């Protein structure tokens, strides 16, 4: 039975063979998001290899919040030691920030949600443009489309959720559709489908999860009763039917569109609610998932049903590829890079951001 | 246990590893999907 | 003399495990620490023997504990408690041997596995006929059998679990004497979602399963008759038809099942012209060897370790 600080000993004993790289960095206050901009890998003098990364602050009322952009400078092998670390810019935030995106289509801009659920637009180069007040509480959903440019989706904890578009010409601080009539508790999460430009899934602490067009009058196309309720979804990246979703239950529930009324499958692993999930961009099946046991668990659903030995099975079902157990205290939130195959970010409650990749030795990397 | 019909516990755990060959590839994967951590 | 260690007996000893048809057929368990604990020794009792006897048709179950003398004490397991805790709640009979022989009678008049279960295939052995059933777990009659014969699983196979009997991905395979309806053995199976690539998701809307094979067992009065692999070839026969299914997978193997798999799948393989094809220099193409296991719906590890056998096999 290790207290949390004697199985960090151990993690960190069994890094160098477990991972290509980890970097570990205290922030002055938490972060509670994490997001890598699409800034394409440029080496730099030195050998370092340039990224960037958004993060926020979440000060408790006590200092100015901030919202953050920082130049992670790798280890050019991690394209195949240690890192560079900069902040770049700060610019000032009415409350914390409890999500932060950047606009696929224009990533000078980021969208911000915070602590009373007003979103905020900035621009890199000048700071804060917009504010876009629907919300009256609390918000942690936000969704930006990678198929329309500035379509935007944010939820509340007031049961609200709301789209806006920012992306065209003319005032984008009023929000063009809203709905009261989803949820009836607070929205978890609500995310853009990769490929129909129209469809989104909202999920709530009401323990449905929704599938939703954004032209339809009665918006809601499938209802889904959730076991407890999900705190997050994601949608394939490769599959137009593929969805998964998670929450308080502790298990990675996935689905196809075509046929909501049962999951496909359900991955086990998770020893408390899972609060992140994303699918990779870079490999077909592969999902990460987050959570409240300070761990984030990487998947492959091609494995799901593999058959096992005995000795591998102790150690979890076939579907689990890895655990990162470097965090100790619960992932705020965390983003697999799009330019860097397996390259990770993740930050913790207690003050920490994590910079990893898994070791290319690992099968699913290849 | 999903669809587990033999994930009861063995009767005696076993003492002598076949696996003494850690360190190596195949190693990385039980080590990555314990976490590091057993 | 003074033997207190009488007091003290093996749990695969003192449990008398019996089938009784036409005679009663008494063996051991393999196991016990699931019901007995981890030593699988029992304490406190002088001259324990536990009966733990079954219809060889209904498997109705009967329960009878007998002792010379015993501890009364707290801290003295109650063996009787203890089994029954693991049988199917007021479905035993407990000590009155008459009364258990009344029941199953009865029962027996009433419907057989053959007039409810679906029917899979049939085969002949010994010059006897044999037919192979299949029905879900969330039926009444199939739940109240599979509580019957569970423990079979605890006794005979390491590790082995209950199942979750209200999911209905569970399949449960049932091995019948054709003319006397005993019961001969059976299989739990189950169906996980298996994903192939966006592409081949997408295209389908029929959902895709790796079928799997949990607990596998023949009871111990029937083994070593050939039972074992024509119930397997049974099986996979019935899922090789199986569209849905896209692999046969194992739970777990042990090196018996192991054996029986393998001397299946090759003879399998044998009979399909396989041994022409895995030479060293036959054309074997990546994507012909991808269709060839996938139209085996032999398992990825299972179908490299066949080839690489019968490459060294008919060569050598
Ligand atoms: C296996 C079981 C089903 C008996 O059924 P079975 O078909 O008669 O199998 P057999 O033991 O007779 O084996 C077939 C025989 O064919 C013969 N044979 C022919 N060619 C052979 C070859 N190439 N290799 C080895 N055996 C061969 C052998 O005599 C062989 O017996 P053996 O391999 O045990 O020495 C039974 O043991 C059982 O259910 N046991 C407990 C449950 C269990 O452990 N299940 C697995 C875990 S789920």
């Amino acid at each position: 039975p290790l207290s949390v600080d004697e199985e960090y000993d151990l993690w960190k004993s069994n890094v160098p063979l477990m991972y290509d790289f980890v970097s570990e960095t205290r922030l002055t206050w938490p972060s509670l998001t994490v997001q890598w901009l699409p800034t394409p890998v440029q080496e730099l003098d030195g050998g370092f290899i340039k990224q960037e990364l958004i993060i926020g602050t979440h000060t408790s009322g006590e200092e100015e919040n901030y919202l953050k952009f920082a130049e992670i400078n790798l280890p050019k092998e991690i394209l195949s030691p240690r890192s560079n670390i900069r902040i770049t810019a700060k610019y000032e935030h009415e409350e914390e920030i409890t999500r932060a995106r950047y606009m696929p289509q224009d990533p000078n801009i980021v969208a911000t949600i915070n602590g009373q659920g007003t979103t905020f637009l900035y621009s890199r180069s000048e700071g804060l443009q917009s504010t876009l007040k629907f919300h009256k509480d609390n918000g942690y959903a936000l969704s930006f489309s990678t198929l329309v440019k500035g379509r935007l989706l944010s939820g509340s904890d007031d049961h609200t959720v709301a789209l806006w578009e920012v992306g065209s010409g003319g005032d984008p601080t009023k929000p063009v559709r809203t709905w009261n009539d989803l949820h009836s508790d607070i929205i978890n999460d609500n995310k853009w489908h990769n490929f129909n430009k129209d469809l989104f899934g909202t999920v709530s602490e009401d323990s449905l999860l929704k599938i939703n067009d954004v032209r339809a009058n009665n918006t809601t196309i499938d209802t889904v009763k959730c076991p407890q309720p999900f705190n997050t979804l994601a949608f394939s990246h490769h599959s137009s039917n593929l969805l998964a979703a998670a929450g308080m239950d502790s298990y990675v529930y996935l689905y196809d569109l075509r046929n909501m009324k049962e999951p496909l499958h359900h991955m086990s692993g998770h020893e408390d609610a899972v609060n992140n999930l994303e699918f990779s961009t870079h490999v077909d099946g592969v999902v990460v998932s987050s959570g409240s046991d300070n761990r984030l668990m990487m998947w492959d659903l091609k494995q799901i049903g593999a058959e096992q030995t005995p000795d591998d099975a102790e150690d979890g079902v076939p579907e689990l590829i890895m655990v990162h157990a470097g965090h100790r205290s619960s992932v705020n939130d965390f983003d697999l890079n799009p330019q860097i195959p397996w390259l990770v970010a993740s930050a913790e409650e207690e003050n920490i951001l994590q910079v990893w990749k898994c070791s290319h030795s690992l099968p699913i990397v290849g | 246990g999903k669809g587990l019909g033999k994930g009861g516990a063995k009767r005696h755990r076993k003492v002598l590893r076949d696996n003494i060959q850690g360190i190596t590839k195949p190693a990385i994967r039980r080590l990555a999907r314990r976490g590091g951590v057993k | 003399d003074f033997k207190p260690e009488t007091w003290t007996s093996s749990a695969n000893e003192a449990l008398r495990v019996s089938i009784v048809g036409e005679n009663a057929v008494q063996f051991s368990p393999l196991f016990t620490y699931p019901i007995y604990g981890d030593s699988e020794k029992i304490y406190g009792y002088k001259d324990l023997i536990i009966h733990l006897a079954f219809d060889s048709v209904t498997f109705k179950p009967y329960v009878n504990v007998k002792y010379s003398a015993k501890l009364g004490d707290d801290n003295i397991v109650d063996v009787e408690k203890k089994l029954l805790s693991f049988l199917p709640k007021d479905d035993v009979i407990v000590r009155d041997e008459a009364k258990w022989v009344d029941c199953f009678a009865e029962e027996r008049k009433t419907h057989n596995l053959s007039d409810v279960f679906e029917k899979v295939s049939e085969y002949s052995l010994n010059g006897e006929e044999f037919v192979v059933y299949k029905s879900s777990l969330v039926d009444d009659f199939a739940r109240r059998m599979h509580r019957r014969v569970q423990i079979f699983s605890l006794l005979f196979i390491e590790a082995a679990n209950y199942i979750d009997e209200t999911d209905p991905s569970w399949q449960i395979y049932w091995l019948l004497n054709k003319k006397t309806k005993e019961l001969i053995g059976f299989v739990t199976t189950y169906k996980y979602w298996h994903y192939l690539g966006a592409k081949s998701f997408d295209e389908d809307i029929d959902k895709k399963f790796r079928a799997k094979i949990s607990q596998f067992l023949i009871f111990p009065p029937y083994q070593n008759k050939g039972h074992g692999s024509c119930l397997y070839e049974a099986i996979i026969q019935s899922w090789l038809e199986d569209k849905s299914i896209t692999e046969i997978t194992v739970e777990d193997p042990n090196e018996a099942f192991d054996d029986l798999r393998d001397r299946n799948d090759i003879q399998r393989l044998r009979k399909l012209g396989y041994d022409a094809v895995f030479q060293k220099h036959s054309d074997l193409s990546d994507e012909f060897l991808e269709s060839s296991r996938k139209s085996l719906k032999l398992e990825e590890r299972q179908f490299n370790r066949l080839v690489e056998m019968l490459l060294l096999l008919n060569n050598s």
